DNA sequence: AGATTTTATGTTTAGATCTTTTATGCTTGCTTTT
DNA sequence: AAAAGCAAGCATAAAAGATCTAAACATAAAATCT
């Protein structure tokens, strides 16, 4: 069968253009060019400088610098004239971490296969002694800090006070580049390591609050590309490979559809996105995260649906994954418990109720549960060593949180908002009648 | 500078009208703000208003307990005010802000 | 075998090299005028003569030379705000002092140097000032040992030795031993010693040292006040030289709107800088005062109002509630069930249903990953604590106007 | 007797996840007990059923502590049967030891907790989902000395560590019976003067 | 993803759902796999052993490298790194060494082939939970692990618990969570009945008992028979492990009167309400010493009777606190005999305290200086029974 | 010219320290039942 | 009227929380034995 393969790469497409694409960056023009041209000036004419991304966590700032070095390595000038030092703050969780990676990834002398010699001041000493042995005539080097407000924390802040302090030196012209979420992340430093930065910042702030842009979005990230666009974006890739993410990237000239399946693809995901119902499953989307990464989520586990017997994405299919995102997750946990447990937590609501949220403990939620179970003419058999398990099954579970004694006497809080309790009680299956009438009193 | 002369004000403003002595950077900064407002000319942000705060501190006048987080720091006044007012050599400008009350 | 490398570096008998570029570096003639107006303001190129700090390169100048002439050895304490030209100034006196007894008008004097902030350890200093000596990197006790048997031995002809010392308070600790034998070590009459040490608080002696440092440290002083409104000016103006692709009124406007926050002049010359880079994008070639305003208004940023009305819809409503509660309840530290309870208020009124809680614990995360509030880990959802971190009249301006 | 019924436990677990594990109701005098204890380790080693480890509670304040001398003692009891150090005995390094030595025969490894009661509570239930974690790999058993009652062994164990216990519950005799056993048939001998 | 689901579902019955939803995702290894997945549910539900057998089977169907773990294992990071790239890296001996997350990332890295052979990793972390407790950057990397290794990998997580307890202040990335919902009582009839030829070949293999209950054990005489335990086991627990091995044992009371020769619920009905009783405990008379039964019931109401009615008591919410001369005050007061203090006396109030019979509430770095304060921690129905083996009636002070 | 303790050194983790902050407890000062 | 009972008040102290440091552990330079 043709028509059950074509599906497969189209799957097979779409899947590894949501996971695998990490050099394509839409929207930010005039940023992307901020950090091109700084890039570009320090790689050119020798200029040291320093810059710090920032914007929301889902934002695309390692897909703009992955765009921006994509861009400038190929041109057999920047890759010559230039050494690229990738840092991250989760990784490099020490400062003499990071200056072993330092050591290794400039390939210094004292490198040697990946084995740095000597100790954390002597790596400093060696590192800074051939930073300020160069000049104009020696490379550029370009660090590039990911997740820098980790990077704050460090002792002293002393490795940030060097990366700067070459920056504001006549020595080797490197350029600085942090990349964090945090908008506040500036007054973290040390009014030397402050003063020592130059204050240009770039927020990437996503560029659709607005819905159309997220239904845009949307469509563009489902649609297939026409074919030339895949030979220009395999060239690239291809230029990006000759000389870091290119051994897994998204290659996409191995996928090449024919114009019937393309046209056909593209004509169902307008007439699905010009829909009333993917619409508002898009607008209940939209109004709860904006960010790319959600949507991308989002459209994972709509694309990871796509069967052989069922090919086409409709409008249902979407409102089956956002009914997915939307439900609460602790309603679902309460729903598997047993009816014992479930008549705990209503001994807790009833105790929560009565007495304003003050803390409880398993003599008093066993002594309120035993009043109900002498004359509930089903629960009468229960020892109480099984109302204690089923107290710690709920403790397990994080339903209910201790107080920060023995276990019996414990001090306790319900972790659950009544509301959850009530639509618990609705949305349990085949709860006896005398448990549904004790929670309602 | 000017942005440390209004700090400077505003907290010798909180110091006097107030008997907790326990001013933290965002409600001095919140106070700052008001007092920028009136004075009609702009405001910093609290990102460049913790690194003026940590300016006026290497002179003395000020002491910062550190916190958990760069709102939670505490101020401590190091100086009397009729020292500050000696030092900030601007009578005009500290008259009207410690006049101005309701902007507190 | 790595060994002889390792020895090879720590005798000091290999220097350690850095790659050079492939590429040729580009001619001078080939750059443009604004170009080179952006190569002059760069903070790195120090002018030979620094403008404004005459009296304090006379001070600094006449202890050294003093120092230096009568052969006595002694301890000075330099201190400012950072970006006041102090370690300039420094370097610029032992740079004047080293070419006058290049000419035999000055006795000729060691110049060793060290900087708190570039040692892991305070110790490390030890490992240092020896290696401007001798050149052999060895380890802190034999250094210690070693510079002890330099200064404490009256061995002629023992040379002047000045021993610049930045970042005097990192130097510190609790035991103060290393600032202490830097410190005493000019007092013994063996040595002649002349230790110079640049600090950013006025007041270290009597803050963090102890009281026989402070008395070793001596009550010779000088302090870098900020530079002004004028002194701004004339130093970008003394940068730019005689080139008027600056505007007079925009060096003036930076000039004035960095004294008013700092005095520091690294600020200036990155404000003018990315006034030339702004300028150079609009094809004009002269820096006009609105590109200084729109570096101005980039590099003293404010950008949480544009957070705020960037957020998802979801999040404004939570930014709303969370102000809410601190309106009612008075205090600012407000628990997540309270926060909810006026999401749901707030949700009821706008018509759009809220989502159940533990999307609202994502949507807290969200903001305290972004900073707009402080919150506490996810763990110990509805009693966590939720500090707002943005001032409240920002919200209503952010999702009013 | 119950020397015997311990050691016919054990190799019926050898003859064969949750991990088998045989409480042994033993008396208030905790000190006697390791005669018996150390019978057991005589008994499993002379038939070559199993390799055991003695878990004391002075030993194991932590976790970490608790799974090193856990790993520290089953390889040294193997060592003596036929030194690493205490840092480096993780539990990674005992399946290599055990599939390097007994995958090609299987020993049992009997993990010997002689006093249950003076436990953290913490630690003891870390480290019995620890050894639920390995059943399949490696073959654990889990003998106890409850110096009180089977109600401390159902208090101390919560329903997810219960989950995965499939305890039988051995008893020591008295010791009454015992001080008479010993004060009739000794020290009233006719054979001692 | 065919045959993977294909092999599961006889191994699985009513996880059809589950098992397509992890055969959609982490199924076919040429297909990319999302960054992280985290599948949740109640205990029994079967998230281990359905991890372990998906595993197991991409493993030896297809090119994955599989790397299981259990986190509870994992007391410092440098353990799950070198467990995880023993598995991932594999034929490593013992030269293997892993100093810290970086180290692990660029061995990983190492790790990628070209796209010919579509190979895929595979990472499951049982008891996810205890992440968060840890050094508080492995669950941020674990959560991008596919993104930072550049390498086709996906990293389950398995918990007892919602997501939504697991952010952080920093924040997370994205995740694929998945919810294994707890069976009704028609899907644990069906789950309990479905090893119906293993119970049967187990009866078979134990002679007119035989053919007598040959004849007479087909399927529906199971499923009646589960019916009858489910009607009332339901209610205390839908964990079916433990339904599993409380079902056996009531076979094997209720298939009597059938091998002897309705008309079987009510002789099973007596046993299966004492069985009912004997939930969560997993089985298949503390006699004290005559002072340290004493001491215990002295304990025992020092904690109970309040500071204040011992003076009106002996001179002739929780448990209290009471100091160890108070104790000694009750003892002497209720033991009307007047044994001298010797070593043996408090060496049994000692070796009372670590029997965890009672308790140190505080004090313990200074017992001896009475700054100590102690708590009993007992119930009272075994202070009635020490009362009566002793001969002191305890409920005249109460 | 190569293997072995030997020794000097650097790192890491457990413990001492500084500081805030919060609390039970030690004492006080009335307070009130028998 | 006598002695048990509730607010008040400073105080050792207890958590804690960062912080600095001393000793245990891993490791490299090197005399020593072959
Ligand atoms: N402007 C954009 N263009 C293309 N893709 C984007 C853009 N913004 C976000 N994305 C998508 O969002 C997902 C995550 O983006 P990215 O990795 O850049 O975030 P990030 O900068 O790493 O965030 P953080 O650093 O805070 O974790 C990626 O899959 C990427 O495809
Ligand atoms: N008066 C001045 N004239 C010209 N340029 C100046 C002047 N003051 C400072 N600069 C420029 O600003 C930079 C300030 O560097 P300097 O080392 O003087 O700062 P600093 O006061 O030592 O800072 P810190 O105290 O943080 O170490 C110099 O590189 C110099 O180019
Ligand atoms: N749908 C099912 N069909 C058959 N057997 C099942 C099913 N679900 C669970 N089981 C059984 O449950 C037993 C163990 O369950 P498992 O240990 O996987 O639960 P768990 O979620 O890991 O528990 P915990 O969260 O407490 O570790 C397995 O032996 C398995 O046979
Ligand atoms: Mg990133
Ligand atoms: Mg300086
Ligand atoms: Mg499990």
């Amino acid at each position: 069968p043709e028509a059950d393969r074509e599906l497969v790469s189209i799957r097979r497409f779409l899947k590894e253009r949501l996971q695998r694409d990490y050099t394509t960056l839409r929207g930010y023009a005039k940023e992307r060019s901020n950090v091109r041209l700084l890039l570009q000036r320090t790689a050119e004419m020798g200029e040291s400088n320093s810059l710090l991304l920032l914007g929301p966590r889902g934002s695309g700032k390692t897909t703009l610098i992955n765009s921006v070095l994509a861009d400038l390595l190929p041109n057999k000038s920047f890759g010559e004239n230039t050494l690229i030092v990738h840092l991250d703050g989760n990784l490099h969780t020490d400062d003499r971490v990071a200056l072993k990676s330092i050591t290794v990834q400039m390939q210094l002398e004292n490198a040697a296969d990946g084995k740095v010699f000597g100790s954390f001041a002597e790596n400093l000493a060696f590192l800074l002694q051939c930073l300020k042995a160069g000049g104009k005539h020696s490379k550029s080097v370009i660090f590039i800090l990911e997740e820098f407000d980790l990077f704050c924390a460090h002792h002293n802040q002393t490795l940030l006070y060097n990366l700067f302090d070459v920056s504001q030196s006549a020595q080797a012209p490197i350029c600085v580049l942090g990349v964090t979420c945090r908008l506040d992340v500036i007054e973290l430093l040390e009014k030397r390591v402050k003063s020592r930065f130059s204050h240009r910042q770039v927020f990437l702030f996503p560029s659709l609050r607005r819905f159309e842009d997220y239904v845009d979005l949307c469509r563009d990230l489902l649609s297939l590309p026409t074919g030339n666009s895949l030979l220009l974006a395999a060239e690239k890739i291809y230029n990006l490979q000759n000389i870091y993410f290119s051994r897994n990237h998204f290659d996409p000239g191995e996928y090449g559809f024919s114009p019937r399946l393309r046209d056909a693809w593209n004509k169902q995901i307008c007439k699905v996105l010009a829909t009333q119902q993917a619409r508002s499953t898009l607008q209940a989307l939209h109004d709860f995260d904006i960010s790319e990464a959600y949507l991308k989520n989002f459209l994972f586990r709509l694309v990871a649906h796509l069967r052989p017997q069922s090919p086409h994405i409709t409008a249902e299919k979407m409102a089956a994954v956002g009914s997915q995102f939307e439900g609460d997750d602790k309603i679902e946990l309460l729903c598997g418990l047993s009816v014992l447990e479930l008549c705990l937590i209503i001994a807790i609501k009833h105790h929560s109720q009565i007495y304003d949220r003050d803390s409880f403990n398993f003599e008093i939620i066993y002594a309120r549960f035993s009043k109900f179970a002498k004359v509930s003419t089903t629960m009468q058999a229960v020892e109480r060593s099984i109302v204690l398990k089923a107290f710690e099954h709920l403790r397990i579970a994080e339903l209910i949180m201790p107080l920060t004694v023995q276990k019996e006497f414990e001090m306790h809080k319900l972790a659950l908002t009544y509301s959850q309790i009530h639509h618990c009680m609705q949305r349990y299956q085949a709860l006896p009648t005398e448990v549904a009438q004790w929670a309602q009193s | 500078p000017l942005q440390q002369k209004l700090m400077l004000c505003t907290l010798v403003l909180m110091l006097r009208n107030e008997r907790n002595k326990d001013i933290s950077m965002g409600r001095l900064h919140e106070v700052y703000r008001r007092v920028c407002a009136k004075r009609n000319i702009l405001a910093l942000d609290q990102a460049e208003f913790t690194g003026t705060v940590d300016l006026v501190e290497t002179r003395g006048i000020l002491r910062i307990m550190r916190k958990k987080e760069p709102r939670l720091h505490k101020v401590l006044l190091q100086w009397d005010e009729e020292e500050v007012h000696a030092a900030l050599s601007d009578k005009q400008l500290i008259a009207s802000i410690l006049s101005d009350t309701a902007c507190l | 075998t790595p060994s002889q490398k390792m020895k090879k570096i720590r005798a000091g008998e290999l220097s350690p090299s850095m790659q050079q570029r492939t590429d040729l570096p580009a001619k001078d003639s080939s750059k443009s005028e604004l170009q080179l107006a952006r190569e002059q303001l760069h903070v790195s190129v120090v002018p030979k003569s620094l403008p404004c700090r005459e009296r304090e390169f006379e001070n600094i100048y006449a202890f050294l030379e003093g120092k230096i002439q009568d052969q006595c050895g002694g301890c000075m304490y330099v201190s400012g705000v950072p970006g006041t030209g102090k370690t300039a100034t420094v370097t610029g006196v032992i740079r004047t002092l080293q070419r006058m007894a290049k000419q035999n008008e000055l006795p000729a004097f060691e110049y060793l140097e060290i900087n708190g902030m570039r040692l892991t350890e305070p110790r490390q200093a030890y490992v240092q000032i020896y290696k401007q000596l001798t050149g052999k990197t060895v380890s802190w006790e034999q250094a210690h040992a070693l510079l002890e048997k330099r200064f404490t031995t009256p061995a002629p002809r023992r040379v002047t030795t000045v021993l610049l010392v930045d970042e005097l308070d990192i130097l510190c600790n609790r035991r103060q031993d290393v600032v202490y034998n830097l410190l005493d070590w000019p007092t013994k009459s063996a040595a002649k010693l002349v230790v110079v040490t640049i600090a950013n608080t006025m007041d270290l002696p009597e803050r963090l040292l102890m009281g026989k440092v402070t008395s070793r440290l001596g009550l010779t002083r000088l302090t870098f006040q900020p530079y002004s409104h004028k002194q701004l000016q004339e130093i970008v103006t003394a940068r730019l030289g005689g080139s008027e692709t600056f505007k007079g009124e925009a060096v003036q406007l930076v000039a004035r709107k960095v004294a008013a926050v700092s005095g520091d002049a690294r600020r200036a010359l990155d404000i003018c800088r990315r006034a030339t880079e702004i300028a150079d994008t609009a094809a004009v070639k002269c820096v006009t005062m609105l590109h200084v305003q729109q570096a101005l208004a980039e590099m003293i940023a404010s950008a949480k109002v544009q957070a705020i009305r960037n957020c998802s819809r979801m999040e404004q409503i939570f930014l709303q509630a969370i102000a809410a509660e601190v309106t009612r309840t008075g205090v600012e530290e407000t628990t997540f069930m309270g926060v909810y309870q006026q999401v749901e208020t707030i949700a009821a009124f706008m018509g759009v249903t809220f989502p159940p809680p533990g999307r609202a614990l994502r949507l807290c995360s969200k903001l305290g990953a972004e900073r707009l509030i402080i919150s506490e880990h996810s763990r110990n959802d509805l009693f966590q604590k939720i500090l707002l971190n943005v001032s409240a009249d920002d919200i209503h301006y952010a999702l009013r106007v | 007797r119950t020397l015997e019924q311990l050691v016919d436990f054990v190799v019926g677990q050898a003859e064969r996840e949750v991990l088998p594990t045989a409480a042994l109701l033993t008396g208030i005098n905790q000190p006697d007990h390791l005669s018996q204890f150390t019978a057991l380790t005589q008994r499993l080693h002379a038939q070559r059923a199993a390799m055991v480890c003695v878990l004391q509670s002075r030993d194991c304040a932590t976790l970490k502590a608790a799974v090193e001398t856990l790993v520290f003692g089953l390889v040294e009891d193997n060592a003596e049967v036929e030194r690493l150090r205490r840092s480096q005995c993780t539990m990674k390094q005992l399946k290599s030891w055990y599939t390097n030595n007994f995958d090609s025969e299987r020993r049992q490894l009997v993990v010997i907790l002689p006093d249950f009661e003076c436990f953290n509570a913490s630690v003891l239930q870390d480290l019995i989902l620890i050894l639920s974690a390995h059943c399949g790999s490696l073959p654990f058993v889990l003998v106890l000395g409850v110096a009180t009652a089977m109600t401390a062994v159902h208090g101390t164990l919560p329903y997810h560590v219960s989950s995965k216990i499939r305890l039988r519950v051995f008893q020591t005799q008295a010791a009454p019976t015992g001080l008479n056993e010993v004060l009739d048939k000794v020290l009233l001998s006719p054979k001692y003067a | 993803m065919e045959a993977i689901c294909s092999s599961l579902e006889p191994l699985f019955p009513c996880r059809e759902a589950a098992i397509e939803t992890l055969g959609e995702l982490i199924g076919d290894s040429s297909e990319t796999y999302p960054s992280a997945i985290y599948l949740f549910g109640h205990s029994g539900t079967g998230k281990t052993a359905l991890t372990r057998a998906f595993l197991k089977e991409c493993g030896k169907r297809q090119n994955v490298r599989t790397a299981h773990l259990n986190a509870i294992e994992c007391y410092t990071t440098k353990i799950m790194l070198e467990i995880l790239l023993d598995s991932l890296a594999p034929d490593q001996g013992d030269a293997l060494k892993v100093d810290n997350m970086l180290d692990f990332v660029e061995q990983l890295r190492r790790q990628a082939a070209t796209r010919v052979e579509d190979q895929g990793f595979l990472i499951a972390v049982d008891n996810a939970e205890r992440l968060r407790d840890m050094d508080a950057n492995v669950l941020p990397v674990l959560l991008r692990l596919q993104e930072l290794t550049n390498l086709n990998l996906c990293v389950i997580l398995l918990s007892q618990l919602p997501f939504e307890k697991f952010y952080n202040k920093t924040g997370l990335s994205e995740i694929v969570c998945l919810h294994l919902a707890q069976y009704n009582k028609a899907e644990t009839q069906r789950i309990l009945g479905s090893d119906f030829q293993q119970v049967r070949n187990q009866l078979l293999e134990q002679k007119k008992r035989l053919e007598i209950c040959q004849e007479a054990v087909t399927e529906d005489f199971y499923n009646n028979y589960l019916n009858l335990f489910l009607s009332v086991f339901y209610k205390a627990c839908r964990d079916v492990p433990e339904l599993q091995l409380t079902a056996r044992k009531c076979l094997s009371t209720y298939l009597e009167p059938v091998l002897d020769g309705s008309r079987l619920w009510r002789h099973i009905a007596g046993p299966l309400r004492s069985a009912l009783t004997q939930i969560y405990m997993r089985i298949e008379s503390l006699e004290l010493p005559y002072y340290a039964k004493f001491l215990l019931i002295a304990a025992f109401l020092a904690s109970h009777n309040a500071a204040k009615q011992d003076k009106r008591l002996f001179v002739k919410l929780g448990p209290k606190s009471f100091s160890i001369d108070r104790l000694l005050a009750i003892f002497y007061a209720i033991l009307e005999e007047k044994v001298g203090l010797t070593c043996n006396l408090l060496s049994q109030i000692s070796t009372l305290v670590h029997l965890n019979l009672l308790s140190f509430v505080s004090g313990e770095q200074n017992i001896m200086e009475g700054s100590a304060r102690l708590q009993c921690t007992i119930g009272l129905e075994f202070v009635l029974q020490i009362g009566k083996v002793v001969g002191f009636n305890v409920r005249q002070y109460l």
